[PDB]
C-alpha cells in the first residue's frame, strides 16, 4: 500500500525498459495531473501469453 | 389549485431535467469535467458519446 | 511468449474521501472572487471562488 507520495508517473513512464503499460478508466500520460486517496502496488511474475 | 399545479408541474419537470445531469447513462462518471480530465481524447470519446 | 515477465499492477481508488497522493504539479497562490479555472486535489473546474 503506498500513499502521502508525489507519484511522479511521467518519469515511470518514459523509461523504454517496460515492455506493456495498459491503463484502463485512465490515460496513462494524464496520470500526471490526477490525485489519490491510496494506490495499491501488486506484484508477482507470470509467463509471456 | 388550478394555478399552483401548473407551478408545481413546471417546478418538478425543472427538477427531474436537473437531476437528469446526476446520471451516468453507462459513462465511468456524470461529472463531464472529469472524465474529460482523466481520459485521454481518442477514447474519452465514447464516454462523452 | 513462454519467457517469464514481471508484473506490477497498480490499482487507483477514486472514492468521496480525502486524497494524499497527488502527482507533483506545484501549488500556486489563489485568487478570490475570480472567474478562473480550478484544480483542488484532482478536482477541476470553471468557477469564481
Amino acid at each position: 500500500r503506498i500513499s502521502n507520495c508525489v507519484a511522479d508517473y511521467s518519469v515511470l513512464y518514459n523509461s523504454a525498459s517496460f515492455s506493456t503499460f495498459k491503463c484502463y478508466g485512465v490515460s496513462p500520460t494524464k496520470l500526471n495531473d490526477l490525485c489519490f486517496t491510496n494506490v495499491y502496488a501488486d506484484s508477482f511474475v507470470i509467463r509471456g501469453d | 389549485g388550478k394555478l399552483q399545479d401548473v407551478v408545481n408541474q413546471n417546478a418538478q419537470a425543472l427538477n427531474t431535467l436537473v437531476k437528469q445531469l446526476s446520471s451516468n447513462f453507462g459513462a465511468i462518471s456524470s461529472v463531464l469535467n472529469d472524465i474529460l480530465s482523466r481520459l485521454d481524447p481518442p477514447e474519452a470519446e465514447v464516454q462523452i458519446d | 511468449g513462454y519467457q517469464p515477465y514481471r508484473v506490477v499492477v497498480l490499482s487507483f481508488e477514486l472514492l468521496h474521501a480525502p486524497a494524499t497522493v497527488c502527482g507533483p504539479k506545484k501549488s500556486t497562490n489563489l485568487v478570490k472572487n475570480k472567474c478562473v479555472n480550478f484544480n483542488f486535489n484532482g478536482l477541476t473546474g470553471t468557477g469564481v471562488l
